[PDB]
Protein backbone atom coordinates (compact mmCIF):
# COMPACT_ATOMS: atom_id res chain seq x y z
CA UNK A 1 0.00 0.00 0.00
CA UNK A 2 1.96 3.26 -1.25
CA UNK A 3 -0.77 5.27 0.09
CA UNK A 4 -0.15 4.33 3.74
CA UNK A 5 3.54 5.16 3.91
CA UNK A 6 2.96 8.45 1.96
CA UNK A 7 0.54 9.73 4.59
CA UNK A 8 3.14 8.76 7.18
CA UNK A 9 5.91 10.59 6.07
CA UNK B 1 -11.91 12.74 18.13
CA UNK B 2 -12.88 15.83 20.69
CA UNK B 3 -9.69 17.17 21.13
CA UNK B 4 -9.82 18.29 17.80
CA UNK B 5 -7.96 21.64 16.44
CA UNK B 6 -10.75 21.82 13.61
CA UNK B 7 -13.38 22.28 16.04
CA UNK B 8 -10.95 25.10 18.10
CA UNK B 9 -10.37 27.19 15.28
CA UNK B 10 -12.16 29.82 13.95
CA UNK B 11 -13.64 31.14 10.96
CA UNK B 12 -10.38 33.03 9.85
CA UNK B 13 -7.88 30.97 11.34
CA UNK B 14 -9.89 28.04 9.51
CA UNK B 15 -9.54 29.66 6.21
CA UNK B 16 -5.97 30.52 6.98
CA UNK B 17 -4.78 26.86 7.62
CA UNK B 18 -6.66 25.74 4.43
CA UNK B 19 -5.22 28.86 2.68
CA UNK B 20 -1.24 27.76 3.87
CA UNK B 21 -1.87 24.01 2.94
CA UNK B 22 -2.75 25.02 -0.67
CA UNK B 23 -0.68 22.71 -2.82
CA UNK B 24 1.45 23.86 -5.58
CA UNK B 25 0.83 24.76 -8.92
CA UNK B 26 3.29 22.24 -10.88
CA UNK B 27 4.20 22.25 -14.61
CA UNK B 28 3.73 19.40 -17.47
CA UNK B 29 6.32 17.86 -19.53
CA UNK B 30 7.37 19.14 -22.28
CA UNK B 31 9.11 16.75 -24.42
CA UNK B 32 8.59 17.99 -27.82
CA UNK B 33 9.29 15.01 -29.70
CA UNK B 34 6.64 13.22 -28.96
CA UNK B 35 3.53 13.63 -31.11
CA UNK B 36 -0.01 14.78 -30.88
CA UNK B 37 -1.44 11.54 -30.31
CA UNK B 38 -3.88 9.82 -27.45
CA UNK B 39 -0.38 7.86 -26.24
CA UNK B 40 1.42 10.99 -25.84
CA UNK B 41 -1.39 13.16 -24.53
CA UNK B 42 -2.59 10.16 -21.86
CA UNK B 43 1.28 10.32 -20.95
CA UNK B 44 1.32 13.87 -20.36
CA UNK B 45 -2.15 14.00 -18.27
CA UNK B 46 -0.77 10.71 -16.34
CA UNK B 47 2.51 12.24 -15.55
CA UNK B 48 0.83 15.29 -14.33
CA UNK B 49 -1.75 13.54 -11.90
CA UNK B 50 1.10 11.19 -10.50
CA UNK B 51 2.83 13.98 -9.12
CA UNK B 52 0.22 16.22 -8.14
CA UNK B 53 -1.33 13.58 -5.97
CA UNK B 54 1.94 13.10 -3.82
CA UNK B 55 1.08 17.11 -2.81
CA UNK B 56 -2.49 16.36 -2.18
CA UNK B 57 -1.71 13.74 -0.09
CA UNK B 58 0.92 16.72 2.09
CA UNK B 59 -2.40 18.96 1.46
CA UNK B 60 -5.06 16.20 2.83
CA UNK B 61 -2.88 16.35 6.12
CA UNK B 62 -3.00 20.20 6.81
CA UNK B 63 -6.48 19.74 6.30
CA UNK B 64 -8.07 20.60 9.81
CA UNK B 65 -9.58 17.64 11.23
CA UNK B 66 -8.09 15.33 8.80
CA UNK B 67 -4.96 13.98 11.56
CA UNK B 68 -7.77 13.15 13.51
CA UNK B 69 -8.93 10.33 11.42
CA UNK B 70 -7.37 6.42 11.97
CA UNK B 71 -4.80 5.44 8.80
CA UNK B 72 -7.50 3.60 7.61
CA UNK B 73 -10.15 6.30 7.15
CA UNK B 74 -7.72 8.60 5.79
CA UNK B 75 -6.65 6.07 3.08
CA UNK B 76 -10.50 5.82 2.25
CA UNK B 77 -11.17 8.99 1.91
CA UNK B 78 -8.53 9.89 -0.45
CA UNK B 79 -9.29 6.55 -2.82
CA UNK B 80 -12.48 8.32 -2.66
CA UNK B 81 -12.22 11.72 -4.12
CA UNK B 82 -8.75 11.97 -5.14
CA UNK B 83 -9.87 12.61 -9.14
CA UNK B 84 -12.60 15.03 -7.80
CA UNK B 85 -9.94 16.89 -6.13
CA UNK B 86 -7.76 17.27 -9.22
CA UNK B 87 -10.79 17.91 -10.91
CA UNK B 88 -12.05 20.70 -8.95
CA UNK B 89 -8.24 22.11 -8.78
CA UNK B 90 -8.29 22.09 -12.55
CA UNK B 91 -11.76 24.11 -12.37
CA UNK B 92 -10.14 26.60 -10.50
CA UNK B 93 -7.28 27.61 -11.85
CA UNK B 94 -8.95 27.66 -15.40
CA UNK B 95 -11.52 30.14 -14.30
CA UNK B 96 -9.32 32.73 -15.69
CA UNK B 97 -9.02 31.18 -19.45
CA UNK B 98 -12.38 31.07 -21.00
CA UNK B 99 -13.10 27.97 -23.12
CA UNK B 100 -9.64 26.22 -22.11
CA UNK B 101 -8.56 23.93 -19.42
CA UNK B 102 -5.22 25.08 -17.91
CA UNK B 103 -3.91 21.82 -16.48
CA UNK B 104 -0.73 23.42 -16.19
CA UNK B 105 0.74 26.82 -17.05
CA UNK B 106 2.53 25.03 -19.32
CA UNK B 107 -0.35 23.07 -21.06
CA UNK B 108 -3.84 24.78 -21.56
CA UNK B 109 -5.72 22.33 -23.40
CA UNK B 110 -9.25 23.46 -25.19
CA UNK B 111 -12.28 21.34 -25.95
CA UNK B 112 -10.51 20.22 -29.76
CA UNK B 113 -7.39 18.99 -27.86
CA UNK B 114 -9.30 15.76 -26.02
CA UNK B 115 -10.85 14.11 -29.15
CA UNK B 116 -7.94 12.20 -29.68
CA UNK B 117 -9.04 10.18 -26.92
CA UNK B 118 -12.88 8.81 -26.67
CA UNK B 119 -15.26 10.20 -23.99
CA UNK B 120 -12.17 13.08 -23.23
CA UNK B 121 -14.23 15.65 -25.17
CA UNK B 122 -17.63 14.96 -23.16
CA UNK B 123 -15.60 15.32 -19.82
CA UNK B 124 -13.89 18.70 -21.02
CA UNK B 125 -16.96 19.84 -21.51
CA UNK B 126 -18.39 19.04 -18.38
CA UNK B 127 -15.15 20.59 -16.59
CA UNK B 128 -15.17 23.59 -18.99
CA UNK B 129 -19.13 24.13 -18.38
CA UNK B 130 -18.00 24.10 -14.07
CA UNK B 131 -15.25 26.74 -14.81
CA UNK B 132 -17.92 28.99 -16.50
CA UNK B 133 -20.04 28.67 -13.35
CA UNK B 134 -17.65 29.02 -10.90
CA UNK B 135 -16.81 31.87 -12.85
CA UNK B 136 -20.43 33.40 -13.53
CA UNK B 137 -20.92 32.98 -9.34
CA UNK B 138 -17.33 34.93 -8.37
CA UNK B 139 -15.93 32.34 -6.77
CA UNK B 140 -13.42 33.44 -4.24
CA UNK B 141 -10.24 31.84 -2.82
CA UNK B 142 -11.42 31.57 0.20
CA UNK B 143 -14.33 29.73 -0.82
CA UNK B 144 -12.45 27.10 -3.32
CA UNK B 145 -10.64 25.87 -0.04
CA UNK B 146 -13.48 25.30 1.73
CA UNK B 147 -15.27 23.31 -1.17
CA UNK B 148 -11.99 21.31 -1.78
CA UNK B 149 -11.89 19.98 1.85
CA UNK B 150 -15.75 19.26 2.15
CA UNK B 151 -14.68 17.23 -1.31
CA UNK B 152 -11.95 15.50 0.89
CA UNK B 153 -14.14 14.96 4.05
CA UNK B 154 -17.51 14.27 2.23
CA UNK B 155 -17.12 12.08 -0.42
CA UNK B 156 -16.23 9.00 1.43
CA UNK B 157 -17.81 9.31 4.65
CA UNK B 158 -20.91 7.09 3.79
CA UNK B 159 -18.78 4.18 2.17
CA UNK B 160 -17.34 3.03 5.19
CA UNK B 161 -19.07 5.28 14.40
CA UNK B 162 -17.33 8.63 16.64
CA UNK B 163 -15.44 8.71 13.61
CA UNK B 164 -18.54 9.69 11.48
CA UNK B 165 -19.51 12.20 13.87
CA UNK B 166 -16.01 14.06 13.79
CA UNK B 167 -15.89 14.17 9.94
CA UNK B 168 -19.49 15.74 9.72
CA UNK B 169 -18.53 18.18 13.05
CA UNK B 170 -15.39 18.94 10.84
CA UNK B 171 -18.20 19.37 7.78
CA UNK B 172 -20.57 21.82 10.26
CA UNK B 173 -17.63 24.06 10.95
CA UNK B 174 -16.77 24.35 6.94
CA UNK B 175 -20.40 25.20 6.73
CA UNK B 176 -20.20 27.96 9.14
CA UNK B 177 -16.64 29.24 7.26
CA UNK B 178 -18.33 29.59 4.29
CA UNK B 179 -21.31 31.24 5.87
CA UNK B 180 -18.74 33.83 7.52
CA UNK B 181 -16.96 33.99 3.97
CA UNK B 182 -19.98 35.43 2.49
CA UNK B 183 -21.78 37.75 5.34
CA UNK B 184 -17.79 38.73 5.86
CA UNK B 185 -18.30 39.55 2.14
CA UNK B 186 -21.44 41.61 2.16
CA UNK B 187 -24.10 39.15 1.20
CA UNK B 188 -27.80 39.42 2.65
CA UNK B 189 -29.02 36.41 4.84
CA UNK B 190 -30.73 35.14 1.92
CA UNK B 191 -28.33 35.43 -0.78
CA UNK B 192 -25.84 33.35 1.88
CA UNK B 193 -27.73 30.71 2.15
CA UNK B 194 -28.81 30.42 -1.58
CA UNK B 195 -25.30 31.03 -2.67
CA UNK B 196 -23.98 27.79 0.12
CA UNK B 197 -26.74 25.27 -1.85
CA UNK B 198 -25.46 26.57 -4.86
CA UNK B 199 -21.84 25.92 -4.47
CA UNK B 200 -22.75 22.57 -2.63
CA UNK B 201 -24.74 21.55 -5.31
CA UNK B 202 -22.01 21.48 -7.87
CA UNK B 203 -19.90 19.16 -5.65
CA UNK B 204 -22.78 16.51 -7.04
CA UNK B 205 -21.28 17.48 -10.64
CA UNK B 206 -17.81 17.27 -9.60
CA UNK B 207 -18.62 14.09 -8.39
CA UNK B 208 -20.62 13.06 -11.40
CA UNK B 209 -17.43 13.91 -13.03
CA UNK B 210 -15.48 11.82 -11.01
CA UNK B 211 -17.53 8.89 -11.63
CA UNK B 212 -17.20 9.02 -15.39
CA UNK B 213 -13.75 9.69 -15.35
CA UNK B 214 -12.88 6.76 -12.81
CA UNK B 215 -14.48 4.68 -15.98
CA UNK B 216 -12.62 5.84 -18.57
CA UNK B 217 -8.71 6.06 -16.40
CA UNK B 218 -9.98 2.56 -15.30
CA UNK B 219 -10.50 1.14 -19.43
CA UNK B 220 -7.18 2.96 -20.22
CA UNK B 221 -5.74 0.72 -17.92
CA UNK B 222 -7.19 -2.44 -19.41
CA UNK B 223 -5.72 -0.92 -22.86
CA UNK B 224 -2.10 -0.66 -21.55
CA UNK B 225 -2.37 2.99 -23.21
CA UNK B 226 0.16 4.64 -21.40
CA UNK B 227 2.23 3.26 -18.23
CA UNK B 228 1.06 3.62 -15.17
CA UNK B 229 2.25 4.61 -11.56
CA UNK B 230 1.92 2.22 -8.51
CA UNK B 231 0.03 4.75 -7.10
CA UNK B 232 -2.02 5.43 -9.12
CA UNK B 233 -2.70 1.53 -9.64
CA UNK B 234 -3.97 1.68 -6.01
CA UNK B 235 -6.22 4.60 -6.28
CA UNK B 236 -7.90 2.97 -9.46
CA UNK B 237 -8.12 -0.75 -7.96
CA UNK B 238 -10.07 1.25 -5.29
CA UNK B 239 -12.54 2.58 -7.53
CA UNK B 240 -13.15 -1.34 -8.66
CA UNK C 1 -43.50 31.37 -14.34
CA UNK C 2 -45.82 30.99 -11.60
CA UNK C 3 -43.33 29.16 -10.03
CA UNK C 4 -41.23 31.97 -8.88
CA UNK C 5 -44.50 33.90 -7.24
CA UNK C 6 -45.13 30.76 -5.10
CA UNK C 7 -44.64 31.32 -1.19
CA UNK C 8 -42.73 28.45 0.63
CA UNK C 9 -45.99 26.92 2.05
CA UNK C 10 -47.02 27.33 -1.39
CA UNK C 11 -43.95 25.37 -2.98
CA UNK C 12 -44.19 22.66 -0.16
CA UNK C 13 -48.03 21.98 -0.90
CA UNK C 14 -47.57 21.95 -4.32
CA UNK C 15 -44.80 19.25 -4.00
CA UNK C 16 -46.51 17.65 -1.46
CA UNK C 17 -49.64 16.68 -3.31
CA UNK C 18 -47.62 15.61 -6.51
CA UNK C 19 -46.11 13.15 -4.99
CA UNK C 20 -46.44 9.69 -6.63
CA UNK C 21 -47.80 6.78 -4.91
CA UNK C 22 -45.77 3.79 -3.55
CA UNK C 23 -46.13 1.28 -5.85
CA UNK C 24 -46.36 -2.59 -5.20
CA UNK C 25 -44.30 -5.65 -6.88
CA UNK C 26 -45.53 -8.65 -8.52
CA UNK C 27 -45.93 -11.25 -5.28
CA UNK C 28 -44.82 -14.51 -5.30
CA UNK C 29 -46.10 -16.41 -8.44
CA UNK C 30 -36.20 -16.65 -5.96
CA UNK C 31 -33.21 -16.25 -8.96
CA UNK C 32 -31.28 -13.65 -10.05
CA UNK C 33 -33.08 -13.28 -13.03
CA UNK C 34 -36.28 -13.41 -11.32
CA UNK C 35 -35.37 -10.76 -8.93
CA UNK C 36 -34.26 -8.51 -11.86
CA UNK C 37 -37.54 -8.98 -13.45
CA UNK C 38 -39.16 -7.52 -10.39
CA UNK C 39 -37.38 -4.48 -10.00
CA UNK C 40 -37.24 -3.66 -13.89
CA UNK C 41 -40.84 -4.12 -13.90
CA UNK C 42 -41.29 -2.50 -10.36
CA UNK C 43 -39.02 0.83 -11.94
CA UNK C 44 -40.43 0.35 -14.51
CA UNK C 45 -43.96 1.72 -13.52
CA UNK C 46 -42.62 3.68 -11.32
CA UNK C 47 -40.64 6.10 -13.94
CA UNK C 48 -44.34 6.69 -15.90
CA UNK C 49 -45.51 8.14 -12.17
CA UNK C 50 -42.07 10.46 -12.22
CA UNK C 51 -42.60 11.72 -15.82
CA UNK C 52 -46.02 12.69 -14.50
CA UNK C 53 -44.74 13.99 -11.02
CA UNK C 54 -42.18 16.00 -12.94
CA UNK C 55 -44.88 17.74 -14.99
CA UNK C 56 -46.07 19.37 -11.70
CA UNK C 57 -42.76 20.69 -9.99
CA UNK C 58 -43.31 24.10 -10.14
CA UNK C 59 -41.34 25.79 -12.93
CA UNK C 60 -40.60 22.58 -14.98
CA UNK C 61 -43.32 22.93 -17.72
CA UNK C 62 -41.77 26.59 -18.21
CA UNK C 63 -38.30 24.41 -19.78
CA UNK C 64 -38.09 23.36 -23.62
CA UNK C 65 -39.28 19.47 -24.03
CA UNK C 66 -35.86 18.64 -24.82
CA UNK C 67 -34.54 20.59 -21.72
CA UNK C 68 -37.37 18.59 -19.84
CA UNK C 69 -36.01 15.48 -21.49
CA UNK C 70 -32.76 16.39 -20.70
CA UNK C 71 -33.11 16.69 -16.95
CA UNK C 72 -35.61 13.56 -16.66
CA UNK C 73 -32.85 10.98 -18.45
CA UNK C 74 -30.53 12.55 -15.88
CA UNK C 75 -32.04 12.17 -12.91
CA UNK C 76 -34.27 9.19 -13.10
CA UNK C 77 -32.38 6.62 -10.86
CA UNK C 78 -31.64 9.21 -8.35
CA UNK C 79 -35.35 9.71 -8.15
CA UNK C 80 -35.81 6.24 -7.79
CA UNK C 81 -33.05 5.71 -5.28
CA UNK C 82 -33.97 8.91 -2.83
CA UNK C 83 -37.00 7.46 -2.90
CA UNK C 84 -36.35 3.96 -2.10
CA UNK C 85 -34.04 5.02 0.54
CA UNK C 86 -36.76 7.74 1.89
CA UNK C 87 -39.79 4.81 2.30
CA UNK C 88 -37.05 2.37 3.65
CA UNK C 89 -35.93 4.99 6.75
CA UNK C 90 -38.35 2.89 9.29
CA UNK C 91 -36.87 -0.30 8.31
CA UNK C 92 -33.47 -0.40 9.39
CA UNK C 93 -30.84 -2.44 7.02
CA UNK C 94 -34.05 -3.19 5.13
CA UNK C 95 -34.58 -1.38 1.80
CA UNK C 96 -38.46 -1.17 1.25
CA UNK C 97 -38.65 -1.53 -2.50
CA UNK C 98 -42.24 -2.13 -2.46
CA UNK C 99 -44.33 -2.62 0.47
CA UNK C 100 -44.01 -6.35 -0.55
CA UNK C 101 -40.45 -6.33 -1.23
CA UNK C 102 -38.76 -6.01 2.01
CA UNK C 103 -35.27 -7.06 0.77
CA UNK C 104 -31.37 -6.84 2.33
CA UNK C 105 -27.84 -7.63 1.34
CA UNK C 106 -29.51 -11.53 1.95
CA UNK C 107 -31.25 -10.94 -1.66
CA UNK C 108 -28.33 -8.67 -2.99
CA UNK C 109 -25.36 -10.90 -3.11
CA UNK C 110 -27.00 -12.99 -5.51
CA UNK C 111 -26.60 -10.39 -7.88
CA UNK C 112 -23.49 -9.39 -8.89
CA UNK C 113 -22.38 -5.48 -8.21
CA UNK C 114 -25.63 -4.90 -6.19
CA UNK C 115 -24.57 -5.69 -2.57
CA UNK C 116 -22.19 -2.77 -2.77
CA UNK C 117 -24.74 -0.55 -3.89
CA UNK C 118 -27.12 -1.65 -1.64
CA UNK C 119 -24.39 -0.70 1.36
CA UNK C 120 -24.63 2.76 0.41
CA UNK C 121 -28.93 2.89 -0.04
CA UNK C 122 -28.78 1.87 3.79
CA UNK C 123 -26.34 4.07 4.64
CA UNK C 124 -28.04 6.90 3.09
CA UNK C 125 -31.28 5.53 4.30
CA UNK C 126 -29.62 5.34 7.73
CA UNK C 127 -28.40 8.74 7.92
CA UNK C 128 -31.66 10.07 6.55
CA UNK C 129 -32.80 8.62 9.96
CA UNK C 130 -30.00 10.10 11.98
CA UNK C 131 -30.80 13.54 10.39
CA UNK C 132 -34.97 13.10 11.21
CA UNK C 133 -35.51 13.87 7.76
CA UNK C 134 -38.97 15.27 6.91
CA UNK C 135 -41.48 14.62 4.08
CA UNK C 136 -41.19 18.13 3.49
CA UNK C 137 -38.00 18.25 3.30
CA UNK C 138 -37.67 15.45 1.44
CA UNK C 139 -39.74 17.14 -1.48
CA UNK C 140 -37.64 19.75 -1.90
CA UNK C 141 -34.51 17.13 -2.09
CA UNK C 142 -36.30 15.59 -5.19
CA UNK C 143 -37.28 18.38 -6.86
CA UNK C 144 -33.36 19.78 -6.58
CA UNK C 145 -32.39 16.61 -8.31
CA UNK C 146 -35.10 16.97 -10.94
CA UNK C 147 -33.72 20.29 -12.06
CA UNK C 148 -30.00 19.99 -10.92
CA UNK C 149 -28.82 16.88 -12.10
CA UNK C 150 -28.63 17.91 -15.56
CA UNK C 151 -28.58 21.76 -15.44
CA UNK C 152 -24.74 21.84 -16.24
CA UNK C 153 -25.05 19.26 -19.38
CA UNK C 154 -26.91 21.54 -21.35
CA UNK C 155 -25.85 22.94 -24.59
CA UNK C 156 -26.76 30.51 -26.96
CA UNK C 157 -28.93 33.78 -25.36
CA UNK C 158 -32.04 31.50 -25.05
CA UNK C 159 -30.26 28.43 -23.87
CA UNK C 160 -28.68 30.72 -21.39
CA UNK C 161 -32.17 32.14 -20.02
CA UNK C 162 -33.29 28.64 -19.94
CA UNK C 163 -30.22 28.01 -17.67
CA UNK C 164 -31.21 30.87 -15.79
CA UNK C 165 -34.74 30.00 -15.00
CA UNK C 166 -33.47 26.48 -13.93
CA UNK C 167 -31.10 28.55 -11.06
CA UNK C 168 -34.23 30.75 -10.41
CA UNK C 169 -36.08 27.42 -9.31
CA UNK C 170 -33.57 26.42 -7.09
CA UNK C 171 -33.08 29.03 -5.28
CA UNK C 172 -36.60 29.04 -4.98
CA UNK C 173 -36.29 25.34 -3.42
CA UNK C 174 -33.65 26.48 -1.16
CA UNK C 175 -35.69 29.47 0.53
CA UNK C 176 -38.27 26.83 0.74
CA UNK C 177 -36.15 24.48 2.68
CA UNK C 178 -35.07 27.21 5.01
CA UNK C 179 -38.08 28.12 5.78
CA UNK C 180 -39.01 24.59 6.88
CA UNK C 181 -35.82 24.74 9.20
CA UNK C 182 -36.80 28.59 10.66
CA UNK C 183 -40.41 27.00 10.98
CA UNK C 184 -39.03 23.68 13.34
CA UNK C 185 -37.37 26.35 15.63
CA UNK C 186 -33.53 25.76 14.39
CA UNK C 187 -31.32 28.29 14.94
CA UNK C 188 -29.90 30.38 11.77
CA UNK C 189 -26.63 28.62 11.92
CA UNK C 190 -28.37 25.06 12.29
CA UNK C 191 -30.47 25.96 9.73
CA UNK C 192 -27.32 26.88 6.82
CA UNK C 193 -25.49 23.10 8.99
CA UNK C 194 -28.51 21.58 8.07
CA UNK C 195 -29.11 22.76 4.88
CA UNK C 196 -25.33 21.84 3.97
CA UNK C 197 -25.76 18.42 4.98
CA UNK C 198 -28.85 17.70 3.07
CA UNK C 199 -27.48 19.07 -0.04
CA UNK C 200 -24.07 17.17 0.43
CA UNK C 201 -26.01 13.67 0.54
CA UNK C 202 -26.96 14.58 -3.11
CA UNK C 203 -23.25 13.82 -3.77
CA UNK C 204 -23.71 10.30 -2.61
CA UNK C 205 -27.00 10.06 -4.54
CA UNK C 206 -25.45 10.91 -7.66
CA UNK C 207 -22.57 8.98 -7.21
CA UNK C 208 -25.12 5.87 -6.13
CA UNK C 209 -26.65 6.70 -9.22
CA UNK C 210 -23.72 6.45 -11.78
CA UNK C 211 -22.28 3.32 -9.94
CA UNK C 212 -25.82 1.28 -10.36
CA UNK C 213 -26.17 2.91 -14.04
CA UNK C 214 -22.96 1.22 -14.48
CA UNK C 215 -24.17 -2.29 -13.81
CA UNK C 216 -27.41 -1.44 -15.85
CA UNK C 217 -25.97 -0.72 -18.58
CA UNK C 218 -24.15 -3.82 -18.85
CA UNK C 219 -27.45 -5.78 -18.16
CA UNK C 220 -29.02 -4.72 -21.70
CA UNK C 221 -25.89 -5.98 -23.46
CA UNK C 222 -26.20 -9.20 -21.69
CA UNK C 223 -29.65 -8.99 -23.25
CA UNK C 224 -30.78 -11.66 -20.44
CA UNK C 225 -33.09 -9.34 -18.60
CA UNK C 226 -35.67 -7.97 -20.96
CA UNK C 227 -36.21 -3.87 -20.20
CA UNK C 228 -38.86 -2.39 -21.60
CA UNK C 229 -38.62 0.11 -24.58
CA UNK C 230 -38.53 3.01 -22.02
CA UNK C 231 -35.87 2.28 -19.74
CA UNK C 232 -33.64 1.21 -22.85
CA UNK C 233 -34.14 4.82 -23.42
CA UNK C 234 -32.98 6.00 -20.35
CA UNK C 235 -30.16 3.90 -20.46
CA UNK C 236 -28.90 4.96 -23.97
CA UNK C 237 -29.15 8.35 -22.80
CA UNK C 238 -26.14 7.59 -19.96
CA UNK C 239 -24.23 5.68 -22.86
CA UNK C 240 -24.38 8.81 -24.96
CA UNK D 1 -39.32 10.57 -31.30
CA UNK D 2 -38.12 9.73 -28.06
CA UNK D 3 -40.62 7.62 -25.67
CA UNK D 4 -39.93 9.82 -22.84
CA UNK D 5 -40.73 13.42 -25.57
CA UNK D 6 -43.90 11.86 -26.01
CA UNK D 7 -45.12 10.97 -22.52
CA UNK D 8 -43.82 14.60 -21.81
CA UNK D 9 -46.02 16.43 -24.55
CA UNK D 10 -49.09 15.02 -23.63
C1 LIG E 1 -9.71 5.77 -22.20
C2 LIG E 1 -10.22 6.71 -23.28
O1 LIG E 1 -10.36 6.31 -24.40
N1 LIG E 1 -10.53 8.00 -22.90
C3 LIG E 1 -10.50 8.77 -21.79
C4 LIG E 1 -9.36 8.76 -21.07
C5 LIG E 1 -9.22 9.49 -19.96
C6 LIG E 1 -10.19 10.31 -19.52
O2 LIG E 1 -9.96 11.02 -18.36
S1 LIG E 1 -10.70 12.49 -18.03
O3 LIG E 1 -11.85 11.86 -17.37
O4 LIG E 1 -10.79 13.07 -19.36
C7 LIG E 1 -9.59 13.26 -16.89
C8 LIG E 1 -10.01 14.64 -16.32
C9 LIG E 1 -8.76 15.45 -16.68
O5 LIG E 1 -8.51 14.98 -17.98
C10 LIG E 1 -8.28 13.64 -17.61
C11 LIG E 1 -7.25 13.76 -16.49
C12 LIG E 1 -6.48 12.70 -16.14
C13 LIG E 1 -6.35 12.25 -14.87
C14 LIG E 1 -5.58 11.20 -14.55
C15 LIG E 1 -4.88 10.54 -15.49
O6 LIG E 1 -4.10 9.47 -15.18
C16 LIG E 1 -5.00 10.97 -16.76
C17 LIG E 1 -5.78 12.02 -17.07
C18 LIG E 1 -7.56 14.93 -15.89
C19 LIG E 1 -6.92 15.70 -14.98
C20 LIG E 1 -5.59 15.62 -14.74
C21 LIG E 1 -4.98 16.40 -13.84
C22 LIG E 1 -5.67 17.31 -13.13
O7 LIG E 1 -5.04 18.09 -12.21
C23 LIG E 1 -6.99 17.41 -13.36
C24 LIG E 1 -7.60 16.62 -14.26
C25 LIG E 1 -11.32 10.33 -20.24
C26 LIG E 1 -11.47 9.60 -21.36
C1 LIG F 1 -25.30 -8.60 -12.35
C2 LIG F 1 -26.21 -7.39 -12.42
O1 LIG F 1 -27.05 -7.30 -13.28
N1 LIG F 1 -25.99 -6.49 -11.41
C3 LIG F 1 -26.52 -5.30 -11.05
C4 LIG F 1 -27.64 -4.91 -11.68
C5 LIG F 1 -28.23 -3.73 -11.40
C6 LIG F 1 -27.75 -2.89 -10.47
O2 LIG F 1 -28.38 -1.70 -10.23
S1 LIG F 1 -28.74 -1.15 -8.68
O3 LIG F 1 -27.78 -0.05 -8.76
O4 LIG F 1 -28.47 -2.34 -7.88
C7 LIG F 1 -30.42 -0.59 -8.69
C8 LIG F 1 -30.82 0.36 -7.54
C9 LIG F 1 -31.99 -0.42 -6.94
O5 LIG F 1 -31.54 -1.74 -7.05
C10 LIG F 1 -31.41 -1.74 -8.45
C11 LIG F 1 -32.75 -1.19 -8.94
C12 LIG F 1 -33.12 -1.33 -10.23
C13 LIG F 1 -33.60 -0.32 -10.99
C14 LIG F 1 -33.96 -0.49 -12.27
C15 LIG F 1 -33.85 -1.69 -12.88
O6 LIG F 1 -34.21 -1.86 -14.18
C16 LIG F 1 -33.37 -2.70 -12.14
C17 LIG F 1 -33.01 -2.52 -10.86
C18 LIG F 1 -33.16 -0.40 -7.92
C19 LIG F 1 -34.26 0.36 -7.71
C20 LIG F 1 -35.47 0.09 -8.23
C21 LIG F 1 -36.53 0.87 -8.00
C22 LIG F 1 -36.45 1.97 -7.23
O7 LIG F 1 -37.54 2.75 -7.01
C23 LIG F 1 -35.25 2.25 -6.70
C24 LIG F 1 -34.18 1.47 -6.93
C25 LIG F 1 -26.61 -3.29 -9.85
C26 LIG F 1 -26.02 -4.46 -10.12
Amino acid sequence: KILHRLLQD
Amino acid sequence: KKNSLALSLTADQMVSALLDAEPPILYSEYDPTRPFSEASMMGLLTNLADRELVHMINWAKRVPGFVDLTLHDQVHLLECAWLEILMIGLVWRSMEHPGKLLFAPNLLLDRNQGKCVEGMVEIFDMLLATSSRFRMMNLQGEEFVCLKSIILLNSGVYTFLEEKDHIHRVLDKITDTLIHLMAKAGLTLQQQHQRLAQLLLILSHIRHMSNKGMEHLYSMKCKNVVPLSDLLLEMLDAHR
